[PDB]
């Protein structure tokens, strides 16, 4: 079934990313899996694509810089790009290109610090202060500006 | 000029078609 | 109001993180803001805490390694930890400790590759293949295992 | 032994109380 193929895709892609990252080095998300046949599929597609992939490196760096993907907009961009990739048809090479785009997108967003986690922690902090009465306390002490007296004088 | 996501999809397709021509035998 | 204090908290925390990361270096999310008074508050709290914070570095590294926070569980852990921090009362120092925990948590999750973005892209890939008929195509070509013939022979 | 999130909260409080004693004058 295609639910089975979808399940297998997780192992294929994770193995693909693991082995592609190795062959290009010289991203800790990409170094951390135990697989089998699907692991072999991902490995082989990464290996045999290496010469092709490297010739595209320069322009994908320029294009991804212009796109400015973030964790917030990555889903929207991924979907539009992947839909367009397959509009005129599916073949094995375009399927591998989808894995390669996932690789490049994950790497670019992580290494440019666009993963959004600090922004997520910022929302944690604000949300906690608002809903657990910390903001109330700071307001009654005179607001954040009152902290300017700490270490002052 | 072409939007970045349009250009990326065009080059992904080019790349994939190169892979396909290379290996789909 | 405490909605105002909550809004100000975003600038305080982002400035706090920006300046703390500078003083400890020698995370690109932490290098990327334009503020004013709240920026000054965050800067000052990071600066005057430096000697105290560094004495806690060794044990927070051990504790965060044991906790194993990820983007998936960070909210749950943040909330439990922050609630416990203030259980016996609020004071300015504990408020600063909350900003410091947010800093440490964001840094640890990013640098250990626990930000979850590759996992998010993996879900993008699987979801697209399932809902945009790519998995159907691969199934009719014999499944992912059929890709083992690419580059073979 | 104490769970990691329990230990972290205890040390955060210690840390914050040190900051408070140092600067809340």
């Amino acid at each position: 079934s295609e639910e089975q193929v979808a399940q297998d895709t997780e192992e294929v892609f994770r193995s693909y990313v693991f082995y592609r990252h190795q062959q290009e080095q010289e991203d800790p998300e990409m170094v951390t899996q135990p697989s089998s046949t699907m692991g072999q599929v991902g490995r082989q597609l990464a290996i045999i694509g290496d010469d092709i992939n490297r010739r595209y490196d320069s322009e994908f760096q320029t294009m991804l810089q212009h796109l400015q993907p973030t964790a917030e907009n990555a889903y929207e961009y991924f979907t539009k790009i992947a839909t367009s990739l397959f509009e005129s048809g599916i073949n094995w090479g375009r399927v591998v290109a989808l894995l390669g785009f996932g690789y490049r997108l994950a790497l670019h967003v992580y290494q440019h610090g666009l993963t959004g986690f600090l922004g997520q922690v910022t929302r944690f902090v604000v949300d906690f202060m608002l809903h657990h009465s910390i903001a109330r306390w700071i307001a009654q002490r005179g607001g954040w500006v009152a902290a300017l007296n700490l270490g002052n004088g | 000029d072409m939007r970045p996501e349009i250009r990326i999809a065009q080059e992904l397709r080019r790349x994939g078609d190169e892979f396909n021509a290379t290996y789909a035998r």
